[PDB]
DNA sequence: TTTTTTTTTTTTTTTTTTTTTTTTTTTTTTTTTTTTTTTTTTTTTTTTTTTTTTTTTTTTTTTTTTTTTTTTTTTTTTTTTTTTTTTTTTTTTTTTTTTTTTTTTTTTTTTTTTTTTTTTTTTTTTTTTTTTTTTTTTTTTTTTTTTTTTTTTTTTTTTTTTTTTTTTTTTTTTTTTTTTTTTTTTTTTTTTTTTTTTTTTTTTTTT
DNA sequence: AAAAAAAAAAAAAAAAAAAAAAAAAAAAAAAAAAAAAAAAAAAAAAAAAAAAAAAAAAAAAAAAAAAAAAAAAAAAAAAAAAAAAAAAAAAAAAAAAAAAAAAAAAAAAAAAAAAAAAAAAAAAAAAAAAAAAAAAAAAAAAAAAAAAAAAAAAAAAAAAAAAAAAAAAAAAAAAAAAAAAAAAAAAAAAAAAAAAAAAAAAAAAAA
């Protein structure tokens, strides 16, 4: 398949029929589904990377939900590309004001 | 022991930050859902994902303005909170008219 | 009814933001904000499943409303 | 009988190349395509918006390029440039 | 007195009370800073300052609130830094 | 020709003058600094949006819609322009 | 006997005045008209401050629409010197009589 | 209390500033008369709708709102007064 | 089929009431049905926002005659007003 | 029979049925279904006679949309009336501009 | 014989008012609307009814046009039209820039 | 199209509005005006009729779509 | 000022088609009871405008000239106009063909209804202490005002370049077909996380 | 300081159910050729930036006065916090019910397409003179600004009265079910009016 022969993992032609049916423009560049394709596969690849030190870090051999809330949490700018979403089972990073703690 | 006060406070907010989950039982709440749905029209059929995913957007949505009562007592020099403080959140928040 | 949200569960909410003191004035009031919350979801999921022409509420209408104001969730296969 | 689409086989073999030894929670796994999903959309509906602004009724690679260092933080956004000209680039001179 | 005269003065009109010399000036810096050879629009700058004062009085009256419910008239930067943070930019 | 300090010669009075449009009667005097930096990284951040418009216009100029276009992005809603 | 051109201070107000936002008519005057209408319709109503100020900035607004209306039929009109004859032109084309 | 000649209130400088607000450059002297006239004649139209919904409020007092209401009736619709 | 509505028999009898011998086309009665579909369309708005800016959610005939006050002319609203206070006092003396 | 009651031609029960489909608000006073019938007689009853009139005066039997904007372009309160509203195929009287006659 | 400009052209006038039927020809502007409709959905058939109500709607909309046209004409001192009037009148109506 | 519409049609367009003596340029210029009113009266009509999930733009739709742009017209059933 | 030339407007006769009554029915209304709560109703008041006067001066009105603007004429050019002939493409009736929205109804799937017990939560009550508020000093920062000038703002000028239209040949993407191959679903397993239980030591609170 | 008190983390064993992997269904994309249209390349063109300069003046910066407001401290009330206790309902799994919603078919509309007939719309050429508009003339009107003056405006204050809020009735409007037919859909009859042909007379244009 082209997905071979761009070398990725996505499937192109699936995609470009979602792009087709997306209704954006009337007609598109071949390699556009190719783009798109391999940057979110970038994307993927980095999320569950952190995904895996999270779970290095509580010791776990599956994924959860909360740890890549943990991931995502830890990284500022990661944090600002999620700005205003939520996830499933999402929780709270521990954080806690100087002062609240007793003396 | 009577413990002094605080301590009940404290360890329970280091166990909920550990802890992930949902800290109100499903019935009350989807009752309130229900009685509040047919207020448009009567007779709909529920989604159990639906009403889940409305349960955890909910806890989401207070915990937040939870925080944001948080600094604002911070911003009080306070370690109370009070109602002026969420009327600010909210405002500043701007979901309120 | 509306009361259904249980005082210990808002201290426990409360313990989950990290809040030390609270005082019983915010019980009501932050019960009324969130009530004021799920009118809103609930009219604009409603608005969409009309708008689907079902009288069935489906989870996706919930999403979409969500996403209505930006309010994005995960878990739910949209 | 649905048949309802999402990036299982996708999603693992990144879970396999990142971490070999590891599973997933499908709870996970509907928060990722959903994500996925959701970066699609964001990205194409502003290559549409570039569709109109530049009066062309055509996208290429290019727009989504431009799409994307409007879209992505800095260090990502450089990064994503790289790959992304990268596989243009193999698929192109590939076939 | 005198800075609540300045108060109910300066609310009063739409003007741009940015003066456009300097304004263009702080445009061509963060400008050339990035990329050369530009040339600009006039219309570009009176969006910029209509904007830019816009924004920022937004900032103004809110964190104004927020030093008030802080109990006080005289404001701090952190009502600031406390303000910008519930509006969820960084 | 050279560019430089243009953002710090900013009046401190004309600041004043914009926080007497905000209806602040007391101010301390450090906030200049603080409100040139939040003014100058938003106005970065559209600033360098309009540019990556344009490059991908290829123009050597700038266009008002396109700064409507970042502004939108970043969301600031207006007319008056469009719409 | 200074002598400036006829229409110079014209002209500079006519720049004065659309970079102002200015209510023009005398506030007492416009007060006094209100009341002679109300009078005209039925006595006995409290005029509210509100009430008459928003009367006063939509009639200037209603006003200034017709002027640049009218204005510029007269400038299609190959004039300048606006005469009532552009006025009811404009009513018409507006479809007030 | 009843007062007669106040559409004059509205004196000749009032009526020539409002022209130059809409851009009007040189007036005739017959201007200011037709203008009067038909201020008069909208703003009798705008209060004979406030009567009618004073009337109808339960009211002897005409209100903003009321004004609102006359000005939304005669295509006026803005914001800033409620709604 | 369907049943749609009209207001043909009504309209007929006005006719035969102010000019007892008179023809008709059925494009007029159309314009007449969508006429009356549209007095009552207007009537019924400006009634109802008048009984909601005075707080009341019950659409009572005082409203409407203050509605009809604002909208029709002197001679119209007047005659019209009229023929209502006729009706519901003929309908109120019956039963 | 609701409409002999009440003296007057239009249905008053199913005038009320459209106001309440109109699910405009909750309660109803009585009042309003017989007065809205009432005033409908009454200008329907206006315009027809007008229409009638200028259709014998055309020497037509039947009412045509001529006669109707006839009727209504003749008065100009019912132009106000019929403001934004417009006639089907009723036509422009004949309105010619005076420089434009023959001299 | 030969007949001057004018005296047919009035004749005409006459004969139009009092004439409301179509003048345009059906199956053209039928054609240029089943294409123009065709610009944004597929598949679409085409009621006669619809179709009579927009040539109606488009015809009105013209009348309208001719008829202020020759109004703004008047108001510039002329009797022949040329486009500076139609922009002048729909901006004064509101429809355009 | 729109030279289905002609210039003798455009003659006894004007002549039915009183209009006597044209311009060449006023053909096609009301041409384009016809076009972009039309086009945006079609517009709604069709987001409205699918909207409506129909195949074809209804009549009452356009009556609808006219009506929201203030040029109500009677005789269409509704 | 008089006379010709269509050209329209008017009257008779045919027909046709549109209107109008009469038949069918079913989908809508009336009546009656019952409920019930919104809407009114009465009192309190309170504020909220209305009512006036002084003090400051601001806005309006007057006047003169000059001047500059609209209007009028004439002359030009071409701008439309008009006529007859040719072109043409409309539109109209009946026939094919599609096709295409709508609608029923089996199934099927999915939601809503009961039970219970029982437990873990909620609720409640009683000390209390830390938490908040409130009150005093004070000092210190933040401010206005004057003067100086260093600054911005305006208008030409000249450039120039930088966008912008159009035209051609190009890519190149779209369309439809075949084939072939992909993604999803079920079942099974096992393989993990979960639960519980014990042990450590680590702090909070008391001595 | 020092020690006990929960408490909570660390380790370990049972256990269960989730993850996932093989096979089949199927549904859809790669590959293939034809082509028809968007875009590229480019040359010209003209619009706007922009670079710079003097002239006008205004905004601001420093210094000094000054003053109020924020912060720190003291101290007391109390009210959440932190114990105890009793109580009840959330739930979880099973059993029940019932119905929301949909594919295949089906009946029925609803457009669309063509033959082609003829038939008037539209086209064009070609004459041609009138109107749009410039050049120029006549003129008149209104705008500018110094004076004088009317009264608006800013600011305080007095009162009575509109109506807003607080309890409370009534009454008015709604809900449901049997009784009962009404308002629309079809058939057929008939007469109102266009069709057609022509006559009377009156604007149009030439002398």
């Amino acid at each position: 398949t082209r997905s071979s022969r761009a070398g990725l993992q996505f499937p192109v032609g699936r995609v470009h029929r979602l792009l087709r049916k997306g209704n954006y423009a009337e007609r598109v560049g071949a390699g556009a589904p190719v783009y798109l394709a391999a940057v979110l596969e970038y994307l993927t690849a980095e999320i569950l990377e952190l995904a895996g030190n999270a779970a290095r870090d509580n010791k776990k051999t599956r994924i959860i939900p909360r740890h890549l809330q943990l991931a995502v949490r830890n990284d500022e700018e990661l944090n600002k590309l999620l700005g205003r979403v939520t996830i499933a089972q999402g929780g709270v990073l521990p954080n806690i004001q100087s002062v609240l703690l007793p003396k | 022991h009577r413990y002094r006060p605080g301590t009940v406070a404290l360890r329970e907010i280091r166990r909920y930050q550990k802890s992930t989950e949902l800290l109100i039982r499903k019935l009350p709440f989807q009752r309130l859902v229900r009685e509040i749905a047919q207020d448009f029209k009567t007779d709909l059929r529920f989604q159990s994902s639906a009403v889940m995913a409305l349960q955890e957007a909910s806890e989401a949505y207070l915990v937040a303005l939870f925080e944001d009562t948080n600094l604002c007592a911070i911003h009080a020099k306070r370690v109370t909170i009070m109602p002026k403080d969420i009327q600010l959140a909210r405002r500043i928040r701007g979901e309120r008219a | 009814n509306i009361q259904g949200i249980t005082k210990p569960a808002i201290r426990r909410l409360a313990r989950r933001g990290g809040v030390k003191r609270i005082s019983g004035l915010i019980y009501e009031e932050t019960r009324g904000v969130l009530k004021v919350f799920l009118e809103n979801v609930i009219r604009d999921a409603v608005t969409y499943t009309e708008h689907a022409k079902r009288k069935t509420v489906t989870a996706m209408d919930v999403v979409y409303a969500l996403k209505r104001q930006g309010r994005t969730l995960y878990g739910f296969g949209g | 009988k649905t048949r309802k689409e999402s990036y299982a086989i996708y999603v693992y073999k990144v879970l396999k190349q990142v971490h070999p030894d590891t599973g997933i929670s499908s709870k996970a796994m509907s928060i990722m395509n959903s994500f996925v999903n959701d970066v699609f959309e964001r990205i194409a509906g502003e290559a549409s918006r570039l569709a109109h602004y530049n009066k062309r009724s055509t996208i290429t690679s290019r727009e989504i390029q431009t799409a994307v260092r409007l879209l992505l933080p800095g260090e990502l956004a450089k990064h994503a440039v790289s790959e992304g000209t990268k596989a243009v680039t193999k698929y192109t001179s590939a076939k």
